[PDB]
């Protein structure tokens, strides 16, 4: 399955974004999707994420408060809320699905995922 | 005139089988049952009956029989009888203390496991109580394990209720999945419509 | 209880004909599938032979079919492990094994419910 991803963009520290994830049909109906980022020298770590009922998030201890996942009625789209942005932000940001349900999120690494979206730069200063 | 062959092939070999958490349930009724196709078969490794001998069933007619059918690991097919423990037994099917049936099992590895894992048989790691015989949760609702309310964000004491099996060729036989078949038989103040060959 | 009482073990050399015998008390015999479980003293528990309640469907092991036969007496409550061909690296403790009220045809140790203590056979 094929995940197109927008948003991105450049904002000043403090500042608030919208990344999207589209997947047609019951896609994020039937998989749980997870937001990653990867700055230039680092590893793509986990950021923020859904379970595919809608009706439970989770979030890194770095984002938790100020990062927010939610999805449109059709359930085909989901949205990362950037608010109070930080410098330390500024990465390539990736969503991705999983077949793998890990009752605790914080077992959860990039190579649990695949049909990876297409990077979108975020750039804070 | 009870109407054709009773359908335990679509049962049997389904191309794919329930998650144990939302097992399914297929009331057979209005048909001729060949239970010999199953107790001749060398390729169950558990067809365990309380109470119902599978021979005379070819004799018999029922109001109805109930098929369940699941995936389970192999290490779990032995909570999959009366008076067992365990979050299989505990938190996703429960058969009851007075079970009469059978319970029928055979190793799935080459149909349900796959190079890198199938993780799409998943079961109830988590309940704030033990299943009743027979009832079926196919909630999703985050586990709150504390007093703190989760309102939606899993975290400390936050959890998702379900977690995959991890299905691959290489597992252990414990570890391999095994599908799973519990027959029941109903007899009613009613018409029998599930009668065996020889009526 | 259910006692599984196993006998006709002990020393061999290879090519050698041991007939390994199983006497079943209060498990249901008629209605139980019987196996041979083997444990090399370096290995864990292998089913080698397993047999249906009627003794009608049997499975063996790939190291040992063509080679062992598995047979039950339900009249006896006894189930038979004639084992020939014997080589060197068929020695451990053999269990008997009954999965009780089964019609089905298990290999697998946790389908078994109840095992004899097991006997040494050494080639
Ligand atoms: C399932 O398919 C196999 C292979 O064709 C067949 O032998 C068996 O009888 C079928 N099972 C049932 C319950 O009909």
């Amino acid at each position: 399955v094929q995940l197109v991803e927008s948003g991105g963009g450049l904002v000043k520290t403090g500042g608030s974004l919208r990344l999207s994830c589209a997947a047609s049909g019951r896609t994020f109906s039937t998989y749980s999707m997870g937001w990653f980022r990867q700055a230039p020298g680092k590893e793509r770590e986990f950021v923020a994420g859904m379970r595919w009922t809608g009706s439970s998030t989770f979030y890194s201890d770095s984002v938790k408060g100020r990062f927010t996942v939610s999805r449109n009625n059709a359930k085909d789209t989901v949205y990362l809320h950037m608010n109070s942005l930080k410098p330390e932000d500024t990465a390539v940001y990736y969503c991705a699905i999983t077949t793998i349900v890990r009752a605790y999120y914080t077992e959860y690494t990039e190579a649990d995922f695949g049909s990876w979206g297409q990077g979108t730069q975020v750039t804070v200063s | 005139n009870i109407t054709n062959l009773c359908p335990f092939g679509e049962v049997f070999n389904a191309t794919r089988f329930a998650s144990v958490y939302a097992w399914n349930r297929k009331r057979i009724s209005n048909c001729v049952a060949d239970y010999s196709v199953l107790y001749n078969s060398a390729s169950f490794s558990t067809f365990k009956c309380y109470g119902v001998s599978p021979t005379k069933l070819n004799d018999l007619c029922f109001t109805n029989v109930y098929a369940d059918s699941f995936v389970i690991r192999g290490d779990e097919v032995r909570q999959i009888a009366p008076g067992q423990t365990g979050k299989i037994a505990d938190y996703n099917y429960k058969l009851p203390d007075d079970f009469t049936g059978c319970v029928i099992a055979w190793n799935s590895n080459n149909l349900d496991s796959k190079v890198g894992g199938n993780y799409n048989y998943l079961y109830r790691l988590f309940r704030k109580s033990n299943l009743k015989p027979f009832e079926r949760d196919i909630s999703t609702e985050i586990y709150q394990a504390g007093s703190t309310p989760c309102n939606g964000v899993e975290g400390f004491n936050c959890y998702f209720p379900l977690q995959s099996y991890g299905f691959q060729p290489t597992n252990g036989v414990g570890y391999q999945p095994y599908r799973v078949v519990v027959l029941s038989f109903e007899l009613l103040h009613a018409p029998a419509t599930v009668c065996g060959p020889k009526k | 209880q259910v006692q599984l009482v196993e006998s006709g073990g002990g020393l061999v050399q290879a090519g050698g004909s041991l007939r390994l015998s199983c006497a079943a008390s209060g498990g249901t015999f008629s209605t139980a599938a019987m196996g041979w479980f083997r444990q090399a003293p370096g290995e864990e528990r292998e089913c080698v032979a397993s047999i249906g309640w009627r003794g009608v469907r049997t499975w063996y092991a790939d190291s040992v079919k063509g080679r062992f036969t598995i047979s039950r007496d339900n009249p006896q409550n006894t189930v038979y492990l004639q084992m020939n061909n014997l080589k060197s690296g068929d020695t451990a403790v053999y269990y008997c094994a009954a999965s009780v009220g089964n019609y089905g045809l298990p290999w697998a140790h946790f389908e078994y419910d109840f095992w004899g203590q097991g006997i040494q056979v050494t080639v």
